[PDB]
RNA sequence: UCUCGAGCCCUAGACAGCCGGGAGGUGAGCUUAGAAGCAGCUACCCUCUAAGAAAAGCGUAACAGCUUACCGGCCGAGGUU
């Protein structure tokens, strides 16, 4: 559950909002 | 293209050499102005989009030969 | 080779392998005719960024070149101490 990766997503599903794995995460959301 | 900057600051500086030791001996010193010239002279040696990183980059080599600013 | 225990990592993809990336200021400053990761001394900073040392090991007369770190992909289940 590293924090960076969660920080990752965040900062991705905050891009998208205006790791292939991290970004399907952030698309999930 | 643009000459290197180790250079560009030995003559705003008014110096030659640097110091034996970086940020422990300033050799001389630079305002915020005289950088805001140099990063525009690398402009295209740097691959920074606003001035201000450009700056950042060459404000590195300076401190670490003894180049203090104001 | 068998058995038992502890710590840590892992399907938000671990360990290994293979493929791709390993970039700019800048060949840092000093020393030096020259030294550009890698003779030595000192410092060891910031841009772009998913990464990428002021460079860990070879290599060079010095470059070059070959790789490590670091990041990404393929793969898919335990791995490591």
């Amino acid at each position: 559950i590293p924090e960076w990766k969660q920080e990752e997503v965040d900062a991705i599903v905050e891009m998208i909002e205006s790791r292939n794995t991290l970004l399907e995460r952030a698309l999930d959301d | 293209g643009v000459p290197p900057t180790a250079e560009l600051i030995k003559d705003e500086a008014g110096f030659e050499t640097g110091s034996g030791e970086p940020q422990e001996d300033f050799v001389a010193d630079l305002s915020v102005d005289q950088v805001k010239q140099i990063a525009e002279q690398k402009h295209p040696d740097l691959l920074s989009y606003d001035l201000t990183n450009a700056a950042k980059e060459v404000v590195g080599t300076c401190t670490s030969l003894g180049v203090t600013i104001e």
